[PDB]
RNA sequence: GUAGGAUAGUGGCCUACCAUGGUUUCAACGGGUAACGGGGAAUAAGGGUUCGAUUCCGGAGAGGGAGCCUGAGAAACGGCU
RNA sequence: CAGCCGCGGUAAUUCCAGCUCCAGUAGCGUAUAUUAAAGUUGUUGCAGUUAAAAAGCUCGUAGUUGAACUUUGGGUCUGGUUGUCCGGUCGGUUUUUCAACCGGAUCUUUCCUUCUGGCUAACCUGUACUCCUUGUGGGUGCAGGCGAACCAGGACUUUUACUUUGAAAAAAUUAGAGUGUUCAAAGCAGGCGAAAGCUCGAAUAUAUUAGCAUGGAAUAAUGGAAUAGGACGUUUGGUUCUAUUUUGUUGGUUUCUAGGACCAUCGUAAUGAUUAAUAGGGACGGUCGGGGGCAUCAGUAUUCAAUUGUCAGAGGUGAAAUUCUUGGAUUUAUUGAAGACUAACUACUGCGAAAGCAUUUGCCAAGGACGUUUUCAUUAAUCAAGAACGAAAGUUAGGGGAUCGAAGAUGAUCAGAUACCGUCGUAGUCUUAACCAUAAACUAUGCCGACUAGGGAUCGGGUGGUGUUUUUCUUAUGACCCACUCGGCACCUUACGAGAAAUCAAAGUCUUUGGGUUCUGGGGGGAGUAUGGUCGCAAGGCUGAAACUUAAAGGAAUUGACGGAA
């Protein structure tokens, strides 16, 4: 942080800390959580910040309630990452 | 603007000293004389094909293009057979070393060869004094359409 | 708004120099800016510099040598008529001997001396002394 | 730093590095387009459609997968509304504000807000005119604004 | 800070206008413009003016130094206005006399008072065609009455 | 604009008939100038600022305003009414 | 006398004379202008927290400005132009060993505008093959044909700005070369012989505004193919032509045809949208708020009144008094009416464009922050015209009026005191309908943008913690703890940055002077006046002088002195 930072390669920790914007390259930290409902055996590629009452592919199960940031995954639901 | 009626004054108007021979029997009848203005400006077909007279036309009349050749966008088309060009430019001032955006208009005669609308860029040739202010004559409407045919967006 | 990106970059560089930083991070990273940097390098006022490709606009890093003193940018890109160049130099630069007045022209973004050599001037961008 | 308020935030969507497709996230471009068209038909605005695509399905951006955006696609198909979406929304808001004012004569802040909204709309309208989407000699204001809306 | 004035490459007319506007705060400039000298200023914006000695008037000085400053009430010939001219050196006022023609000059301050003599703006120079200093010296003599 | 009239000739220069234009905050229009314009003058780092009645170039005027003769050329004033 | 500072009040170095003496010198003074000095008119190049100066606030047309992205790099020759390497030379000149520098041609996925023809200079040639050292040293030489060696006509140019050299910017002036007017200021003269005739000169440069000319293609704009009505062309049909040249020459009609133009269809190509600005708008999501409007709830608290009780005073006091009832006023207790307000909560706390906004719930819309792999693609920044609000008072017109309370009564005090203090108390204060449009509307700090040094907190969002507790068993919300994260109403040191200094992390990145804009100021007073405008019901507002006057007016601090400050 003083005099000779050597700015092309930071430690990744710093990058993680800083805003999703205020690193070297813009790169988001939202993920496509591949959710499975308790009902039907099928995987929904649910973006972690839904902004929607996320239904399944057809059945009205309700997977994720869109909280302002990351979605609360309604009830005992299971998920994969990205 | 206006146009259409052809022979519609108290007087009746022909191209002077130019003759529509009644003994002779051509298809055109009216022997349309026309001028090639030069300076690398084409005679528009509207002028050669049509009907209107105009003394003050540079292609079908006695006005001759010479001196300066200006261009400019058209502001007003409201008066009869003439246009108000608006010739935008920059004026330098050395005390500051910058520019102004300055105006000057040019009332110029338009031959019914051309269709001229508001906001059309128009090249104009100097000539005889036609009127009080009209010392200029339109030779080329550059913005023929300017997104006229391609106005609607839907596919 | 972000007006004169180049100017901003130059300011940043100056600030860095003042601080005693060995390097600078620049956001926007233009063609003009790049040219300026190149010129500086040629002269001998700047180390490496590297354009990051934010898959977007740009993002430069400049290695400062500790040699830069000021890296100025004159505001509107004034129109210079070859004789006025001298006057400009007198105004901006310390000494007849050294420094440069980076001015864009038909030939390219070059310093004042270079322009003179060419016999081709244009609009000013900045300076380095 | 915000057009009207003195609040200079950067609540903002980041966008990823790869213009190319995020490999595994599958489907088809044509399919996506079809879906978009369907959504448009139903009544969803471009942004809304995009959001929908993001949330449940494996789409990240249409720009990525198809190549084209969403609005453009709609236009191609014949499904973009006469009034662009944002503009329409603004108009609606203005109308609402006007209604509120009418209901409650004495309300100064509300009036101010309405005025601001109107100004914004005007700006937007002007921009559109400059572009060539909304035809010229056309003010989207107040009395006829309502009519335009519905 | 961009510092007030527009620094654009085409902002020249505006700048000029601003400058013009400012010019009306500068006092000398204003005077030059409006012709305050030509419309007022007893003299006609001139160096000198001949005037008739209406009477000899001793004026009491401002402060610190206290004395009577042997001035003259002069009526300017060309305009008809009435002013008060201080008369320099020892005596001098006697020499000047009464009802004489008297060529005035400004006192020094581009109008305004001259130090201690309040409400006084002019040196008497010549009295009936000579010169006051000369008279005082007695290098030149007066042309009788 | 159209046509005529006039002019050495262009031209709302003037007449007739028609159209409603034309200029304007890129200061139109009005008011002021102890303003004839320019070459130039003074000052003098660079940028400037002020002055230019006045030896050169133009333009106006011959107490004021009007009108015209002669003449290639004058609306002349060391012509006229 | 003294421009100014100032000298003069019985010791004048400043007045009035002599001598000395200074300065300038055939000149030197005075007056007014004006230029310099004045960065005290500022483009270069000023100021605006406090010295004069930021519109009270936001909106906003003109104007002024405005993120990044499209051809970069390498080779291969080839012209110069001065330093070098010797003077190869009769103090000057011609190459090489070398150089940097400025070009030119090209080749690199590359066109520099393209053709209808003139001239194809040239050999890419090879038709006879050889004047000839054993040769690819060398050219008499003409069918296919490289066209840049030039024209002379089309076709149609994206258009600017910018800059290049050029052509034009009368002489005198200015700069400036030459030259013995005796010198110079000048002037265009002169200079040399046999002194029979001959002979140098009378230059060059400036002026940049506009127009003309040409090269340049960075910078800045502009433009183009997204209903492709797009581009080309072996298209293949067509449609409208136009129309000259021969058919002997006129008037036709239709051809062959070669040039327009315009709809078809076939093909060709990588067929055609740059980013998606830690620019901006808009949707979405959970939130947040003493933000606004309308609607209700509390405390009540005061006041009058009702009923209720108790018998000398209670109010008020600034030290002290006046002042009120007793036929219980006050005090005690329950109510009622009214219109007010909305404590405690309440903080270097939150919201709002400011003015301003704190009980309840509800309704009504709006809003920032956030989060977002959502969407549009320059909509953006600031603004003279004009617009929206806008404390209090005042105003007109309505409701109320408890207290305080400009007006007014009135009781003391002092030389006096229609002043405080004191008691009372119309207008209001409060509200509702209209105005008004001003404030120490003050952060006495314009807005937008960027960057520069540490620290903790603190509000609102949002991440991670086998963290802790809740406990209904795992919990899951909630609520903290800690770290980071973005966000507004906030300390310490050095300042190298600043600043006149108080101080300032901005009031910094300014004589090392230029990120983008609006507005304001130019000694003090006269004066926010006079006047005119304009705006108002008015009061006043916005707008806004000069004459005249004056050497200080200010600011900041330092030491004092002082203060019914501690
Ligand atoms: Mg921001
Ligand atoms: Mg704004
Ligand atoms: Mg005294
Ligand atoms: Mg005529
Ligand atoms: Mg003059
Ligand atoms: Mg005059
Ligand atoms: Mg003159
Ligand atoms: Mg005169
Ligand atoms: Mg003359
Ligand atoms: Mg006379
Ligand atoms: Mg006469
Ligand atoms: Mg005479
Ligand atoms: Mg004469
Ligand atoms: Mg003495
Ligand atoms: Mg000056
Ligand atoms: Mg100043
Ligand atoms: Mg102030
Ligand atoms: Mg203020
Ligand atoms: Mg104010
Ligand atoms: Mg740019
Ligand atoms: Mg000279
Ligand atoms: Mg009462
Ligand atoms: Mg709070
Ligand atoms: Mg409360
Ligand atoms: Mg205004
Ligand atoms: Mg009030
Ligand atoms: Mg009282
Ligand atoms: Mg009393
Ligand atoms: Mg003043
Ligand atoms: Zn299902």
């Amino acid at each position: 942080m003083v005099l000779v930072q050597d700015l092309l390669h930071p430690t990744a920790a710093s990058e993680a800390r800083k805003h999703k914007l205020k690193t070297l390259v813009q790169s988001p930290r939202s993920h496509f959580l591949d959710v499975k409902c308790p009902g039907c055996l099928n995987i929904t590629t649910v973006f972690s910040h839904a902004q929607t009452a996320v239904t399944c592919e057809s059945c009205s199960t309700v997977l994720c309630t869109p909280t302002g940031g990351k979605a609360k995954l309604s009830e005992g639901t299971s998920f994969r990452r990205k | 603007s206006t146009e259409l009626t052809v022979q519609s004054e108290r007087a009746f108007q022909k191209q002077p000293h130019i003759f529509t021979n009644p003994k002779a029997k051509a298809n055109r009848k009216t022997k349309r004389w026309y001028k090639n203005v030069g300076l690398g400006f084409k005679t528009p077909k509207t002028a050669i094909e049509g009907s209107y007279i105009d003394k003050k036309c540079p292609f079908t009349g006695l006005v001759s293009i010479r001196g300066k050749i200006l261009t400019g966008t058209v502001v007003s088309t409201r008066m009869h057979r003439t246009i108000v060009i608006r010739r935008d430019y920059l004026h330098y001032v050395p005390k500051y070393n910058r520019y102004e955006k300055r105006h000057k208009n040019v009332p110029a005669h338009v031959s019914p060869a051309f269709r001229v609308q508001v906001g059309d860029i128009v090249t104009v040739g100097q000539c005889r004094p036609i009127s009080k202010t009209v010392r200029f004559n339109v030779l080329k409407v550059a913005s023929a359409t300017g997104k006229a045919n391609k106005q609607f967006a839907k596919f | 708004t972000r007006t004169s990106v180049l100017a901003d970059a130059l300011n940043a560089i100056n600030n860095a120099e003042k601080t005693g930083k060995r390097q600078v991070l620049i956001r926007p990273s233009s063609k003009v800016i790049i040219k300026f940097l190149q010129v500086m390098q040629k002269h001998g006022y700047i180390g490496e510099f590297e354009y990051i490709d934010d898959h977007r606009s740009g993002k430069i890093v400049v290695q400062l040598n500790g040699r830069l003193n000021k890296c100025g940018v004159i505001s509107p890109r004034f129109n210079v008529k070859i004789a006025d160049v001298e006057k400009w130099t007198a105004n901006l630069l310390p000494a007849r001997q050294f420094g440069y007045v980076i001015l864009t022209t038909s030939a390219g973004i070059m310093d004042h001396e270079e322009a003179h050599r060419k016999h081709v001037s244009g609009k000013i961008l900045g300076f380095v002394y | 730093g915000r057009m009207h308020s003195k609040g200079k935030g950067m609540s903002s969507s980041a966008i990823p590095y790869s213009r190319n497709a995020p490999a595994w996230f599958k489907g088809s471009s044509d399919g996506v387009v079809e879906q978009i068209i369907k959504y448009a038909r139903k009544g969803l605005t471009p942004s809304q459609i995009g959001v929908l695509l993001r949330d449940a399905h494996g789409v990240t951006q249409a720009k990525v997968i198809t190549g084209n955006k969403i609005l453009r696609i709609l236009k191609s198909n014949g499904l973009a509304p006469e009034i662009p979406e944002d503009l329409y929304f603004l108009i609606k808001k203005a109308v609402s504000v006007r209604k509120h004012l009418e209901r409650n004569r004495k309300d100064k802040d509300a009036k101010f807000r309405l005025i601001l909204i109107e100004s914004r709309i005007h700006r937007l309208a002007r921009y559109y005119r400059t572009v060539s989407v909304l035809p010229p000699n056309w003010k989207y204001e107040s009395a006829t604004a309502s009519a335009l809306v519905n | 800070m961009g510092k007030g004035k527009p620094r654009g490459l085409n902002s020249a007319r505006k700048l000029r206008v601003h400058r013009r506007n400012n010019r009306w705060a500068e006092t000398t400039y204003k005077k030059r413009l409006l012709g305050t000298a030509f419309k007022s200023s007893p003299f006609g914006g001139s160096s000198h003016a001949k005037g008739i000695v209406l009477e000899k008037i001793g004026i009491e000085s401002k402060q610190p130094n206290s004395a009577i400053r042997k001035c003259v009430r002069v009526q300017l010939i060309k305009n008809g206005k009435k002013v008060t001219a201080f008369v320099p050196n020892d005596g001098c006022l006697n020499f000047v006399d009464e009802n004489d023609e008297v060529l005035l000059a400004g006192f020094g301050r581009k109008g305004k008072a001259k130090g201690d003599i309040p409400g006084v703006r002019f040196k008497v120079v010549k009295v009936s065609g000579v010169s006051l200093l000369a008279l005082w010296k007695e290098k030149k003599e007066k042309p009788r009455s």
